[PDB]
């Protein structure tokens, strides 16, 4: 996202150099690059002292929002903003039923 | 009245709980007291059979990482699921 724009010039340089019959090849703004806000993946307790028939519903919300990308409530994401992957960390604390 | 004053056979939940107690005492004694198991019956029913249904999934519980008689019968029903 940052450390992919060197990479991205030089395989650039390399196919507007071989190219004979034309000049200008063009580009996408950095925004597209820069940005983690155009991709899917960008207070709080402990969420283990709560009564347990309320856990279930408020870790199955927090997960659904986390499979998408989004960061939970519960769940934290943990940093990143290059390449591939990403890490989420739910609590430590929560019910070992519920935690498995 | 006053009542003909139920037996041992008869009543079963509280005087259940006290020959159950009274009888792991006595063993207790028998070897010295390195034995030690409290409780005639805890946590619940409910409780521990759900514990040996996530044993059967294959992965961690409450009472296991994957009368004082019940660890006889939990052994059956725990290694079913390991």
């Amino acid at each position: 996202l940052q450390q992919s724009l060197e990479l991205k010039r030089k395989m650039l340089r390399d196919k507007q150099n071989k190219k004979n019959s034309g000049q200008h090849l063009p580009i996408f703004p950095a925004w597209v690059y820069e940005r983690p806000a155009l991709i899917g993946d960008f207070t709080a307790l402990p969420i283990g002292t709560l009564p347990l028939a309320s856990q279930e519903s408020a870790v199955v919300e927090d997960l659904l929002y986390v499979l998408v990308g989004v960061d939970g409530r519960y769940v934290s994401a943990q940093p990143l903003a290059g390449r591939q992957s990403r890490t989420f960390l739910v609590d430590p604390n929560l019910d070992l039923s519920i935690r498995e | 009245g006053h009542r003909e004053e139920p037996y041992l056979t008869e009543a079963g939940r509280d005087a259940f709980d006290k020959f159950c107690r009274l009888h792991q005492g006595e063993l207790q004694l028998l070897a010295g007291g390195v034995l030690q198991a409290p409780q005639p019956v805890l946590v619940k029913e409910c409780e521990l059979v759900k514990d040996v249904l996530n044993v059967l999934i294959g992965v961690v519980s409450a009472t296991f990482s994957l009368p004082e008689s019940i660890s006889s019968l939990l052994s059956e029903v725990a290694e079913y699921g390991t």
